[PDB]
């Protein structure tokens, strides 16, 4: 029947790594703000991430958070933490000098060989003790081509138990210049989802930066509890 | 013998659909499983109507006490 | 050796049997429930390759006490039943006429062994009983328990040999109590691959002495019904008072342990139907929620283009304490660097709700006291 | 397109009362409940039965 | 006779049953049963026993 979800709907506890795109484009104070007015990508991030955390560790307890900067290659800060603290202590020492381009490789390599995905006998109705998720906030180009990625990373995203959400902050829909590229490039992201589901989201460097706090929110659904990102609406007082 | 005989050649959740079916058939259609990937409405499902199904068990205890 | 690794030994055409004998983990009432497989060997030709063992030993629990039994079957005749043999049980006598399932043998059903050593258990129990009919004493509760068959057919016994010197006997009762553990919910275990197993209760008694004197009762729970009252550590159970009378002890531990089950799932199954409206009415935004006992849940929800979070926490005496709501924001943390959050439990509320008037009362509740709250996040914490 | 729910969709459609949908979404609760010990119980390794209730012990 | 390969020397279920049923039908309460294990005795398969 076209797209199907077996897996069950449980609060199996999170693995949830988090990846900042750390480039010069980042350091932009174009976001207008709701208090006052402007307001940079890379503060507006660690205020949205901070929250997340907390509100996460709220809920449950037992997940456990990481975090990852992405420059020339992906750079673990902090990571398998069930304590937020850790984290906010490598969250808020920053710096956004890009001097190469964003390698998707290298990030799927340190999270392989960071945390294993698990298995269970019967993937359909039996729980599995942990669900693995990589949150992805990125706004450089990715050059589009980069060849069709590998058996092992295939096999990564093959996993029922393993998610991989993605913001992308872009001048496709500002400019409307290049905006095949820009679109390409985000289908580029939206043609590894279709092994089972994930969420997608695309913002403006023109924001606000309510937006992005407006996107972070939405990702702290649980992803077996969470519905298909197409069925999820919010505004449930008309 | 053997080899004469060796070459003579001699997936819905069933369980949820038809306990669903079998709760309340007043609903009809209200069967289903599958939506539109765009608006939030019901497609037509082709788990059928034909199975016997075991275990039909208690959807909710119906009891009400005080103290 | 665990089962996964004893399965890689034994020859395909068996597999099944061992299969559905293990993945049962018990044949009678266990109480234990460590059923394992231990002694394996190939019972052919040393020279037959791949997997090939066929003889084995079973260690059946029972009562409280493990049965050491020898099974052999011939690999190159699959089709043909089992052997047995009873360890140094050498007074048990099986009568081969109440073996149906034994005198039918049918490789092609896979649960047939299982069957067939089930039938063989009852057997040993009549055996043990056949044993206790010396004591008198003890027959004299086992005759008025037997009239009982909701407890006479899910029931074991077993008796010791006699001391050298002295002459006395050591025994054990279980059972199997008649109570409606099924609606017991659902918990993640460590491995996951590991099974809560079968929802039962069972209820062990041993003496001293050969006469209804010095008798020391337990009550072991499925690892689902520890979970469901909170540990069987925080939980006790009344000794037997004196004179002979299980016929009048077993009831009244069945009433009890039936009021303290429903107590708990009459408040699961509320909290279930409160969960289950939320989700009908608001899943279109659902953050999390509690599969496993219905206690949690938290909702994202947007007014006027500013999001904002609801935890809604239920208490144990839900259908009677308030739910206690917690409204966050997304963008004000307080001095103490936690969320700027807010909880109301003193709010319109009628125990006799079901979940759809609840949840209508809830977005009521969130139309009216949405704004209130986002002016106090603004006044208070700090973006 | 359609997507298909194994477990059924857990919110209420369009053109639905959900007054009417919370039954349904609790019959999706109950099967998943009642399929997960049956799925469990095909699977070989099993949970250890704890401990036992002890009598209150006096003195 | 019988052989049981890998096994304990102590009669069977079945065995006891037979050698009975045999007795009665053959009229000799005199009959005998020869029960042989063999067996290996070490993993190496180098020494093996044969115990009737």
């Amino acid at each position: 029947s076209e797209v199907q979800i077996r897996t069950p709907r449980v609060n199996c506890p999170e693995k949830v790594i988090i990846c900042l795109d750390l480039s010069e484009e980042m350091s932009v104070p174009k976001l207008e703000s709701f208090n006052g007015s402007r307001t940079n990508a890379l503060n507006v991030s660690q205020k949205m991430v901070e929250m997340f955390v907390r509100t996460k560790h709220k809920i449950d307890k037992s997940h456990e958070f990481a975090l990852v900067v992405v420059n020339d290659d992906s750079a673990w800060l902090s990571g398998l933490t069930s304590d937020p603290r850790e984290l906010c202590s490598c969250l808020y020492d920053l710096e956004t000098a890009s001097c190469s381009t964003f390698n998707l490789e290298g990030l799927f390599s340190l999270i392989q060989q960071k945390t294993e995905l698990p298995v269970t006998e019967n993937v359909q109705t039996i729980p599995p003790p942990y669900v693995v998720r990589t949150i992805l906030v990125y706004s450089r180009p990715p050059c589009q081509p980069q060849f069709s990625l590998t058996e092992p990373m295939k096999k990564m995203f093959q996993c029922p138990y393993f998610f991989f959400d993605i913001v992308y902050i872009h001048n496709g829909t500002e400019e409307k210049e290049e905006d095949m590229s820009w679109k390409d490039m985000f289908a580029f992201m939206g043609s590894l989802d279709t092994k089972g589901a994930s969420y997608k989201y695309e913002v403006a460097l023109a924001g606000p930066a309510l937006e992005l706090h407006n996107c972070m929110a939405k990702l702290l659904a649980h992803p077996l509890q969470r519905p298909c990102q197409t069925h999820a609406s919010y505004s449930l007082l008309e | 013998r053997r080899t004469q005989q060796a070459r003579a050649t001699g997936q819905e959740n069933i369980l949820l659909c038809q306990a669903l079916r079998t709760f309340f058939p007043e609903s009809e259609v209200l069967h289903s499983c599958v939506i539109s990937l765009k608006n939030r409405h019901i497609s037509p499902s082709g788990c059928n109507v034909n199975h016997h199904v075991d275990v039909v068990d208690q959807l909710t205890l119906m009891v009400e006490y005080v103290y | 050796m665990s089962p996964e690794i004893a399965l890689n030994r034994i020859s395909p055409m068996l597999s099944p049997f061992i299969s559905s004998v293990v993945r049962n983990g018990k044949v009678g009432l266990d109480a234990t429930n460590c059923l394992r497989i231990t002694d394996l060997k190939s019972g052919c030709t040393s020279l037959t390759p791949g997997p090939n063992c066929d003889r084995f030993k079973l260690h059946i629990p029972y009562a409280g006490e493990t049965l050491k039994w020898d099974i052999i079957f011939n690999a190159q005749y699959p089709e043909l039943p089992p052997d047995f043999i009873f360890g140094e049980d050498a007074e048990f006598l099986p009568d081969p006429s109440a073996l149906h399932n034994l005198a039918s043998w049918n490789p092609s059903n896979p649960e047939c062994l299982l069957l067939v050593v089930k039938e063989l258990v009852q057997q040993y129990h009549q055996f043990q009983c056949g044993r206790l009919r010396e004591s008198s004493r003890l027959m004299f509760e086992y005759q008025t328990l037997l009239e009982e068959p909701q407890y006479g057919e899910n029931m074991e016994i077993y008796a010791g040999k006699k001391n050298n010197w002295t002459g006395e006997f050591s025994a054990r009762f279980l059972l199997k109590l008649p109570v409606d553990f099924s609606n017991i919910p659902t918990y993640l275990l460590k491995d996951v691959n590991e099974d809560p197993g079968e929802d039962v209760a069972l209820l062990s008694v041993s003496f001293e002495d050969t006469e209804a004197t010095q008798v020391y009762p337990k009550l072991y729970l499925s690892p689902r019904i520890e979970h469901a009252l909170g540990g069987s550590s925080a939980l006790h159970i009344p000794a037997f008072p004196g004179g002979g009378c299980l016929i009048d002890y077993v009831p009244q531990v069945c009433h009890l342990l039936t009021n303290k089950v429903q107590y708990v799932i009459q408040g699961y199954h509320k909290r279930r139907e409160y969960i289950a409206a939320f989700l009908s009415h608001f899943g279109t935004g659902v953050v999390e929620y509690d599969a496993e006992g219905f206690t949690k849940l938290t909702l994202l929800l947007m007014w006027k283009d500013f999001c904002f979070l609801v935890h809604i926490d239920l208490p144990l005496f839900f259908p009677r304490d308030q739910p206690t709501l917690t409204f966050q924001s997304v963008y004000h943390f307080t001095n103490s660097g936690q969320l700027y959050s807010q909880a109301q439990k003193n709010y319109p509320y009628s125990p006799r709700w079901d979940g759809n008037e609840m949840a209508k009362r809830a977005k009521a509740y969130f139309k009216t006291f949405v704004p209130q709250f986002q002016e106090a996040a603004f006044a208070n914490g700090k973006l | 397109g359609g997507r298909h729910y194994y477990w059924g969709i857990p919110f209420c459609p369009a053109g639905v009362d959900p007054n009417q949908y919370t039954n349904v979404i609790l019959c999706q609760l109950e099967v998943y409940q009642k399929s997960l010990k049956m799925a469990q119980r095909q699977l070989v390794k099993k949970r250890g039965f704890g401990e036992p209730v002890l009598p209150r012990p006096p003195f | 006779y019988k052989f049981r390969r890998h096994s304990d020397q102590i009669m069977t279920f079945r065995e006891q049953l037979l050698h009975r049923n045999l007795q009665t039908h053959l009229s000799s309460p005199e009959l005998v049963f020869l029960l042989l294990t063999p067996s290996i005795t070490t993993e190496s398969c180098s020494t093996h026993c044969l115990e009737h």
